[PDB]
C-alpha cells in the first residue's frame, strides 16, 4: 500500500522573527491573555500551562519566585491569574538585535536559556558581548557558530517543564554535540558506548545530533514507554493511509548504553503487537502491563514471533523499520540531500498476521444471551466452583419493587351477574362447598405470597418521592385531577391551598410539613372512593362533589383514610365525612356493628369494610357477614359492601337476602380493584336502587368467585428459591433459583460455556482493571432445561466466549442490587399459566408418538413431555438447520399449514396445539372462518387415540366497557387489543358449543386456575403485576382451552 | 497534626518496584542508618505529589540542591583510575561573574521569605505580644543579610 | 422502548452474534440495521454474510 | 402450619474482598459520601451514624480526637460534615495483603480492632509481622489460626 | 462465625436493659413466622439465654 | 508504637481544657502577656508527661 506523509520540522518553525521578536514577549503588554494559557482545576490539584511561544521555556529562579506562581498556588480566582500572569509576562525580554534582512530567524531555545542563568556560563557570556550571534538563516549553522567561537565540543541544556507549579528535580537532561558531516555522526555514536545510560531516536530536529542523559535508572523506563506509546499511534494512521505531520517517521527511542529492563521493553515495542484492539490493560500503570507482554511474546505464543522478539532482545541496537516504514525516509532523503539519520537499520517484511481479539474500558454491566449449540465438543469437564458474594458489591433482596405511573395507581374492574334462578337443589350443594372449604383454610403455598408482598409495600415508596419533588418543586396541579388529590393526600400532612385552580403556592419557607403519613388500609380505600364517584357517572373530572352531600365510611378504624378524604374537599363548601368502627378513636365514633336501634344513620354514599373476626363456625361466620350487608343496604342509596370468601353459596345468598326484602328488588355487581394486594381473593359487592326489574340477578358459573374456589389443603409444601454456587456439566436436577459468585478471568470463558445448560440470561463485570475477578449472575429457567437435557451431545460454543479474556466482560464500580423475583408482565405470564395446564394433561395419558405444535417462535416448547418425545413444529417462519441437525430431535416443515379440511392426516397418537387461530400469518380476522375453520378443524376425525387443544377469546363487555382501566390489554369497537397485532374478532361462545354438539364428540374447556398461577410463579419466581393482576384474573377466564380429544 | 496523620498514613518509607513508580509501605517505622546501604528511602523526600497535605510537601521542594554534574576530562585524559563506567561529580555552586546582584544568595531570600510566614501562624495560636513576634522576624533579617 | 443489539455490545446493550439463534423472539416496528464484520474473507464468505443479515 | 424461612449469616457476608479491601476504606477519596452516613438533628441533640462498611468499627483514640468529631459537635452546617468527615475517612487504612485467589475473604472485625490499639497487644502484634493471617476462605478457620499461633 | 462467643456485663443494672432490647426483637420475628412469610434473621431465636445471672 | 499512645491521650485533655481558660481572659480581658503566660505553662506541663 505504501503510505503517504509530510515530514517537516515542528520546533524549528516555532521560533519567531528577529525584528518581530520584540512583540511576542514584552509588548504582549497591550493585549491580555485569556485563551492561550490553559488552566484546569480538579478537586488539591490544578494545571496552569502557558503554550507557544512560551512552552519549552525554562524559568529563571529569580523571576520565578518574585513575580508570581509560588503565592497564587498557595490558595483560584479566574480573575486573579489573568491579571496576575500579565504582571509577570510584562517584565520579560530576550537579549536580541533588530535586523533588516527578511531571511533571518531568531534562535529561541539556546538564547532564552542563557539569559535564565544570568549569563554566568561562557555560553551565556558569549551572547552578552555580541547578541547578533543568535540570528541564523539556516538550521544547524545556528549552533555551529556557538562551538567554533568557544573550542567546546558539546553544550548541555536542562529540560523545560510545561507545568509551572511542579517545581521538582528534572528526570533527564539533553545534550547537543558539534557535528556537521555524516562521517562525524558515526564517531559520536560509537564513542557513546561504555557510558552510563544514554538515548537517541531515529532522526533529529535542527540538523545536529542531540542525545538524552537520564539521572537514575528507574527514571528511564517511564520516559522510554511514554515515546513507545506515541509511535504505536503514528503507525496506525500510516497503516491505513492518511495525512500525518509528525516529523521523523519513527518516534521509538533507541537505547544505546542502557540497563536490562529497557532491552525487554525495546524489543516489545519494535513489532507493534496485535493488542490494538488494545485490550492490554493500557491505561495504568502501563509501565507494568507492557512489561508483562514482553515476557509473553517471549515464551509463547507462537513460532518465529518468539524468534523475532528473541532476535531483538539480544541485539537491541538497530531500529526495526517495516518495509513501507523505511520508504518514507527514502522519499525524503532524495527530497533533500545533506540530512542526518540513524545509520544502523534493519528492514523486515515478516510480521505477519493472526487472530483479532476484543475489549472495552467503558462503564456498564454487560448482558449475555447464551445458546445450546457451537463449534466445540465438550466431554467430561470440571465443576467450575465459585464462592463469596460480599455485601458491598452484590446485594440480593427478595421483593421485588415496580415502577408505574400516577392514575393507574387506582384501577377498578367491574363484573356483572349472569343467572336469574337459584335452584333449590344446588343451593344446598353450594352450601356444602362453602362449609367444607371454610374448615381447611386456603392453600399455605398461596399464603406465602399474600402476607409476603403487599400493594402499599411496593406502591408506596414511589409516591413518597414524588412528594420530595414537591418540596419546592411542582408545576400546574389543576384541581380535581388524579394528581391534585393524590399529591394533596400522600405528599402533605397540612393542606394544599389553591390559588387560581392550577398553581402550587408557595415554598415551605422553613417548615417542612411532615409528609402526610400513610397506612395500609388507607391506600386500600383511597382506591375505592374514586371508583364510587366513577360508578356514579362515566364523565371524567369531578373527584370533588356538588356540595352539601355526606359520604360515610364504615370500618375500621381509629385511624386516617377519612382525614385524607376530607381535606381534599376542604376547598368546596360544606361536606361531611364521617367514620364508624369497632376500633374507632376520637374523633371517629366507637360503636359495635350491627349498631343499635336509634342514632339515625343517614348518607348518600356508603363504603363498608368489616372483617371481625377470625376463628368462628361458618354458622357464626355466615350470620355476621350477611347481617352487615343488610345494615348497609337500608342505610344508604349508593352503597358498596365488602364480603369475604366469595364462594358461590355465600355470595349468592346475599342477593337472596336482599331481593325478597326490598320492594322493586336490587341491582348487584361485584368488582375488583387495583391497590388490592396482588391476589387477595377478596371481592366487593355493589348495591344500587335498580331502575325497574333485573333480568339476570344471580351468579351461575361465577368465575371471579371461582378464583377463591380453587385453593386447596396441605400436601407437599413451600417450594421456595435459593442460591447454588457450583456448576456441573450436563448433570440434571437443579432446584429453581439463581447462582452468583466469582471466577478467575483465565477461566471465565469456561464458566459461560456451561451456564447455557441451565439458563439464557447472564451478567458479568470486573470491579477494576487489574483485579482478575469476574462475578457472574445467572437465572435458572425451566423453559431452557427442556431443550438442553434432550439427548447427550454437550457441544456448546466455547471458542467464541474465550475471545473476551481479559477485558471484554465489562467494567463496573459502585454497588449493584439484583432481586430474587425480577419483573414480568401478563401476556407472557398468561401463556405461562396456559402451559402449566397443558403440561398436566399430556404427562398422564398412555401412549404418544409426538407432541406437535403449530405456529410460533419455536418458544413454548416447554411442556414437551417427556423431554424425549418427538417434537414437530409446523409453521412458515422459523430458523432451522443447526438445532434440528444437532439431534435435539426437532423438525420444522415450512409449509403454511392449510386447515381447509381438504387433506387432513393427524392420526393415531397425535397431540396438537392451536394457540394460533388468529391467523396463518401475524394477523387474521375471519370469524365465520374461526367458526367454519373450527368447524372444518374437528371435521374429518377417524384417527383413533388422537387429541388436540385450541384457544379462544370472547366476553367483551364486563372486562373493558365498564372497566375504565385500559392497562396493556385494552379493547376498541368489537375488537380485542391484546399486546399488538390488529384487534381480533370476538367469537360467540354459546354458538361455538352448540355448533359442536353434532359434528365432533369431545370438547372440554379448561380454564387455567390458581394452582397454575402458583406453580408457574414459583419456578420462574416472578411477581404478579398488581395492576396486571386485576386484568390477569378476568382476562384469564375468557380464554378457554378447548381440547378436542376423540377418535 | 491535622494533616500529619494523612502523610504518615501512606508510609514512612518506600521501595521502587521493578520498572515503574514508587511503592509506599503502609507501616509507620522510625528511620535507622542500617537501612541506608541496603534498601528503601526516607519517604519524607519521595517527591510524588500528595492529594491532601500540600504544606508538608511544599517545605520539601525547599531542600532541592543547586549544582551541575561536571564530568571531568583532564582527570581521565591524564589516564587515572575510575571505578564507574564514566566519571562524574557534583560541585554545589555556580559563578555569577557578571551578575549585578549575586544569584546564589537571592535564592536564599526566597527561603527566608516563606519560612518566616510559617512562624507567624504560631504567634497567632500562642498570640504573643507583638514585641516577641517582631524580635524573631528581625533576626531573620540579620541572618539573611550576612549570607549576602 | 429503544433496544440495541451488537457483536461488540456491553451492558446495558445485549451482546449477541448475528445471525442470531432461533428463539429469543425479536419484535419491533422500525429496525435500523448496521453490520460490517469483517475484513479479509473471500467474496464467497463475504456474499453469504451480507445477504443473510 | 410450619412456617418457612431462610437462615443465613448477616455479618459474615459484610466483610469485603482482600484484593478489593483497598477501595472501601481509603480510595473512598474520589467519591464524596452524601447518602450512606445518616444524620438527623432534633432541637441539644443529633445522631451522626456512618453505616456499612463502617458500622461495627471502633475508633482509635488518636485518630478519633484529632481529625474531627469533638470540635464539630461543639457547635451543624450540612456542608461542614460532608467535607469534614471526608478529611478523616481519607486518612484510614487496614494492614492487609493483596491476594490472587478469588475464594478469599478479608477478616474485618478482628483485624481493624487490632490496628485501633497500635498493635501493642500480642493479638495485634501477630498481625504486624504476618498480615496474611487475616485472609480466610472459611469462617471459624479465621479465628482458629489466631489461637494455635498464640497458645491463648 | 461457627465459634462460640459469650457476653460479659459490667454492672448488674446494665444487664436488664440489654436483655429486654433482645427480647423485644424476638417477639417480632415470631410474628411474621406465626403468619407465614419470608424472614432472613439468621438464628431463629433472638432471645438471650441467662447462664450465670 | 512510634509515639506512645497513653501520653497522646493527655494532649487531648490539655488541648480542650486550655480552650476553656481563654473564655475567662475575655471576660476579665487580661493583657495578652497574662493569658499567654498560662497557656505557656500547659506546654511545659504536657511535655513533661511525655
Amino acid at each position: 500500500w505504501h503510505y503517504t506523509s509530510i515530514n517537516n520540522d515542528t520546533r524549528v518553525a516555532l521560533d519567531p522573527k528577529p525584528n518581530q521578536i520584540r512583540t511576542i514577549t514584552k509588548p504582549n503588554t497591550v493585549p491580555q491573555l485569556g485563551t492561550d494559557y490553559l488552566y484546569t482545576f480538579n478537586s488539591r490539584s490544578h494545571t496552569l500551562r502557558l503554550l507557544g511561544p512560551f512552552q519549552y521555556f525554562n524559568f529563571s529562579e529569580t523571576d520565578r519566585g518574585h513575580p508570581l506562581f509560588r503565592l497564587p498556588l498557595k490558595y483560584i480566582p479566574a480573575d486573579e491569574l489573568i491579571d496576575n500572569l500579565h504582571s509577570w509576562m510584562r517584565s520579560v525580554h530576550l537579549l536580541h538585535v533588530r535586523s533588516e534582512d527578511n531571511t533571518l530567524r531568531y534562535n529561541w531555545m539556546l538564547g532564552v536559556y542563557a539569559r535564565s542563568t544570568n549569563y554566568t556560563t561562557p555560553v551565556g557570556q558569549l551572547v552578552v558581548n555580541a547578541p547578533a550571534i543568535l540570528n541564523y538563516s539556516n538550521p544547524q549553522d545556528a549552533f555551529n557558530s556557538v562551538f567554533v567561537a568557544l573550542g567546546i565540543d558539546y553544550i548541555d541544556i536542562p529540560i523545560t517543564n510545561s507545568n509551572i507549579f511542579d517545581d521538582s528535580s528534572t528526570p533527564y537532561n539533553v545534550r547537543i554535540w558539534h557535528a556537521p558531516t555524516m562521517t562525524e555522526v558515526n564517531h559520536i555514536l560509537a564513542l557513546m558506548r561504555k557510558s552510563t545510560l544514554v538515548s537517541t531516536h531515529s532522526s533529529w530536529h535542527w540538523n545536529v545530533l542531540h542525545t538524552f542523559h537520564y539521572r537514575s535508572e528507574s527514571d528511564m523506563i517511564d520516559h522510554f514507554a511514554a515515546k513507545i506509546l506515541e509511535d504505536w499511534r503514528q503507525k496506525e494512521k500510516l497503516d491505513k493511509g492518511a495525512l500525518v505531520e509528525a516529523d521523523r517517521v519513527i518516534q521509538r527511542l533507541i537505547p544505546l548504553s542502557s540497563s536490562t529492563y529497557v532491552q525487554r521493553l525495546a524489543a516489545i515495542g519494535a513489532l507493534y503487537p496485535n493488542e490494538f484492539t488494545e485490550n492490554v490493560l493500557d491505561l495504568s500503570r502501563l509501565s507494568t502491563a507492557l512489561l508483562q507482554l514482553s515476557d509473553t511474546y517471549y515464551q509463547h505464543a507462537n513460532d518465529q514471533l518468539r524468534r523475532l522478539y528473541r532476535r531483538m532482545y539480544n541485539d537491541s541496537r538497530t531500529l526495526y523499520m517495516t518495509q513501507r516504514h523505511q520508504e518514507l525516509l527514502l522519499a525524503q532523503i532524495t527530497a533533500d540531500p545533506n540530512i542526518l539519520l540513524y545509520p544502523y537499520t534493519y528492514i523486515f517484511t515478516t510480521i505477519p498476521t493472526s487472530m483479532n481479539y476484543i475489549s472495552n474500558t467503558g462503564q456498564g454491566r454487560i448482558k449475555h444471551s447464551l445458546t445450546v449449540t457451537g463449534a466445540t465438543e465438550h466431554d467430561t469437564v470440571a465443576d467450575i466452583v465459585l464462592g463469596q458474594t460480599g455485601e458491598d458489591v452484590i446485594t440480593i433482596s427478595m421483593v421485588e419493587p415496580m415502577s408505574i405511573a400516577v392514575e393507574d395507581m387506582y384501577g377498578y374492574v367491574l363484573d356483572t351477574p349472569t343467572r336469574d334462578i337459584w335452584p333449590a337443589d344446588e343451593q344446598i350443594e353450594q352450601k356444602g362447598d362453602a362449609v367444607a372449604l371454610y374448615d381447611t383454610k386456603t392453600s399455605r403455598a398461596l399464603g406465602m405470597f399474600n402476607n409476603t408482598v403487599r400493594i402499599d409495600d411496593l406502591l408506596s415508596p414511589l409516591l413518597s418521592l414524588v412528594y420530595r419533588t414537591y418540596i419546592k418543586g411542582d408545576t400546574m396541579t389543576m384541581t380535581q385531577g388524579s394528581l391534585d388529590h393524590l399529591t394533596l393526600c400522600a405528599a402533605v400532612d397540612s393542606d394544599i391551598t389553591f390559588v387560581g385552580n392550577r398553581m402550587i403556592a408557595p415554598l415551605p419557607e422553613g417548615y417542612i410539613p411532615k409528609p402526610m403519613h400513610r397506612n395500609n388500609s388507607t391506600m386500600k380505600m383511597l382506591s375505592l372512593y374514586v371508583a364510587l364517584k366513577k360508578l356514579e357517572n362515566f364523565a371524567t373530572n369531578s373527584y370533588l362533589m356538588a356540595p352539601d352531600t355526606s359520604i360515610i365510611l364504615l370500618g375500621a378504624e381509629r385511624e386516617p383514610a377519612v382525614n385524607i378524604l376530607r381535606r381534599f374537599n376542604r376547598n368546596v363548601s360544606n361536606v361531611r365525612i364521617i367514620g364508624m368502627g369497632d376500633r374507632a378513636v376520637e374523633p371517629n365514633i366507637r360503636v359495635r356493628v350491627p349498631f343499635p336501634i336509634d342514632k339515625n344513620i343517614s348518607a348518600d354514599f356508603i363504603i363498608c369494610d368489616i372483617n371481625s373476626y377470625e376463628d368462628q363456625s361458618f354458622e357464626s361466620m355466615f350470620s355476621e357477614t350477611i347481617s352487615v350487608v343488610t345494615t348497609c343496604a337500608s342505610a344508604a342509596t349508593r352503597a358498596l359492601v365488602k364480603i369475604n370468601h366469595p364462594s358461590e353459596y355465600m355470595i349468592n345468598s346475599v342477593i337472596e337476602r336482599l331481593s325478597q326484602l326490598g320492594g322493586v328488588f336490587y341491582h348487584t355487581a361485584l368488582l375488583k380493584t387495583a391497590s388490592q394486594n396482588p391476589y387477595s381473593y377478596e371481592t366487593y359487592i355493589y348495591i344500587t336502587p335498580i331502575a325497574a326489574a333485573v333480568r339476570f340477578p344471580f351468579y351461575s358459573n361465577s368465575a371471579m368467585i371461582n378464583r377463591y374456589m380453587t385453593a386447596v389443603a396441605d400436601d407437599e409444601m413451600p417450594i421456595i428459591p435459593s442460591i447454588h454456587t457450583v456448576i456441573k456439566g450436563h448433570s440434571n436436577t437443579y432446584s429453581p433459583g439463581l447462582f452468583c459468585g466469582c471466577v478467575d478471568v483465565q477461566s471465565a470463558p469456561l464458566a459461560l460455556s456451561q451456564l447455557k445448560s441451565y439458563c439464557s440470561e447472564a451478567t458479568t463485570w470486573r470491579v477494576d482493571s487489574d483485579d482478575n475477578l469476574v462475578n457472574i449472575i445467572a437465572r435458572i429457567d425451566p423453559a431452557r432445561i427442556a431443550l438442553e437435557f434432550r439427548t447427550r451431545s454437550n457441544t456448546s460454543a466455547y471458542h467464541e466466549y474465550q475471545r473476551y479474556v481479559p477485558n471484554g466482560l465489562g467494567f463496573k464500580v459502585r454497588k449493584t442490587r439484583e432481586f430474587r423475583y425480577m419483573h414480568r408482565e401478563v401476556t407472557f405470564i398468561h401463556k405461562l399459566m396456559m402451559y402449566a395446564l397443558i403440561r398436566e394433561q399430556i404427562s398422564l395419558t398412555e401412549n404418544m408418538t409426538q407432541v406437535v405444535s403449530i405456529g410460533g417462535r419455536n418458544l413454548a416448547d416447554i411442556s414437551v413431555v417427556p423431554l424425549n418425545m418427538k417434537y414437530v413444529v409446523i409453521d412458515p417462519a422459523t430458523r432451522i438447520e443447526t438445532l434440528t441437525q444437532e439431534k435435539k430431535n426437532i423438525e420444522v416443515q415450512s409449509r403454511p399449514f392449510q386447515f381447509d379440511a381438504a387433506n387432513m392426516d393427524l392420526e393415531n397418537n397425535s397431540i396438537y396445539l392451536f394457540i394460533a387461530v388468529i391467523m396463518n400469518e401475524p394477523n387474521g380476522a375471519a370469524t365465520p372462518a374461526r367458526m367454519q375453520m373450527d368447524k372444518i378443524r374437528n371435521v374429518a376425525t377417524a384417527m383413533l387415540t388422537r387429541t388436540n387443544c385450541v384457544a379462544y377469546i370472547s366476553f367483551y363487555e364486563a372486562g373493558i366497557i365498564t372497566r375504565l382501566d385500559q392497562s396493556t390489554a385494552h379493547k376498541t369497537i368489537g375488537r380485542l387489543k391484546v399486546a399488538n397485532y390488529v384487534p381480533v374478532d370476538t367469537l360467540v361462545e354459546a354458538d361455538v358449543t352448540l355448533m359442536l354438539r353434532d359434528i365432533g364428540i369431545t370438547h372440554e374447556i379448561i380454564r387455567p386456575s390458581t394452582p397454575e398461577l402458583i406453580d408457574a410463579c414459583s419456578n420462574y419466581g416472578i411477581r404478579l403485576g398488581s395492576t396486571g393482576g386485576a386484568v390477569l384474573d378476568v382476562f384469564n377466564h375468557y380464554s378457554p382451552v378447548i381440547k378436542l380429544v376423540r377418535s | 497534626p491535622v494533616e500529619y496523620g494523612i502523610f504518615i498514613q501512606r508510609g514512612a518509607t518506600y521501595t521502587i518496584n521493578a520498572a515503574g513508580e514508587f511503592e509506599f509501605s503502609g507501616r509507620n517505622e522510625k528511620w535507622d542508618q542500617s537501612l541506608y546501604l541496603s534498601e528503601h528511602f526516607p519517604a519524607l523526600f519521595s517527591d510524588v505529589p500528595l492529594a491532601g497535605a500540600n504544606t508538608i510537601i511544599a517545605i520539601m521542594r525547599l531542600f532541592t540542591p543547586q549544582g551541575f554534574l561536571r564530568t571531568d576530562d583532564l582527570a581521565i585524559a591524564a589516564n587515572f583510575p575510575r571505578a564507574s563506567r564514566n566519571p562524574q561529580t557534583y560541585i554545589p555552586y555556580t559563578n555569577q561573574r557578571g551578575t549585578v546582584t549575586n544569584e546564589f544568595a537571592s535564592r536564599f531570600r526566597t527561603i527566608v521569605a516563606t519560612l518566616a510566614n510559617v512562624v507567624n501562624e504560631r504567634a497567632v495560636q500562642d498570640d504573643m505580644q507583638k514585641a516577641t513576634r517582631s524580635c524573631t522576624k528581625q533576626w531573620l533579617r540579620h541572618l539573611e543579610t550576612q549570607f549576602d
